[PDB]
């Protein structure tokens, strides 16, 4: 349960916003596209736009993301993709 | 802009 | 198999590329992230920057795209999103 | 001009 984060292009208290942002949508929503879907319309919100999230136990990605607005981690068996661009 | 290339674990 | 398109926000054009590049890719690599790399590098070289691929049998994803430069697809077991941004 | 996409996979 203890976010594991596997690469990242962030500062700390981002990051640690993003994983708190993220453990709290588990307790919320059941379906992945949700739980990325409120991270990513919170991350707008609060650190203006544009973030893109990917949640899901499956996937390869190549993404591109502005400097030091990237982080890829999981919580239990669940992994996490969030960045921001323009 | 930098590129990020990942792949879960399972 | 033949590509089963379940989103698009995409001209008939830039559509069929993607999934003639995709199919290409995937004579090619079997890791979903190679998969998602070359498309990515492909459609930023062939078509301009930013684009964005994920490829995997389960995620969930919430983003935002440019008018036009969407599209969600499966070939075989393998879901495809692929996606414009600034 | 630019828009919201959510997705889930069938599996």
């Amino acid at each position: 349960s203890t976010p594991i984060v596997k690469a990242s292009d962030i500062t700390d208290k981002l990051k640690e916003d993003i994983l708190t942002i993220s453990k709290d949508a588990l307790d919320k929503y059941q379906l992945e596209r949700d739980i990325a879907g409120t991270v990513k319309k919170q991350l707008d919100v609060k650190y203006g736009n544009t973030w893109h999230v990917i949640v899901g136990k499956n996937f390869g990605s190549y993404v591109t993301h502005e400097k030091g607005h990237f982080v890829y981690f999981y919580i239990g068996p669940l992994a996490f993709l969030v960045f921001k661009t323009a | 802009y930098a590129e990020s290339g990942i792949q879960t674990d399972l």
